[PDB]
């Protein structure tokens, strides 16, 4: 539910929509994300690993 | 992009002119 839990009600919301708005909230328009979310999911696990 | 629709877009010109 990204950030809606916090400020009251839990809101569903797909995972790549919730990082697109995160990209958008730092200036990156949401289309670099979904252009690039097969890359960026596969790098985030490198990552966490 | 992943699951994009196939949804129509409406432009405020054509039906304008
Ligand atoms: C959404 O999830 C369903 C499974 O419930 C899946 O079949 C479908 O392909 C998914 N769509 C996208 C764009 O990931
Ligand atoms: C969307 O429309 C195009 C053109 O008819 C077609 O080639 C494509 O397979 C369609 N995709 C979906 C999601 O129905």
């Amino acid at each position: 539910s990204g950030w809606t839990f916090g400020a009251g009600p839990a809101l569903q919301i797909p995972f790549p929509m919730q990082m697109a708005y995160r990209f958008n909230g730092i200036g990156v328009t949401q289309n670099v994300l979904y252009e690039n979310q097969k890359l960026i999911a596969n790098q985030f696990n490198s990552a966490i690993g | 992009v992943i699951g994009i629709v196939n949804n129509t877009v409406y432009d405020p010109l054509q039906p304008e002119l």
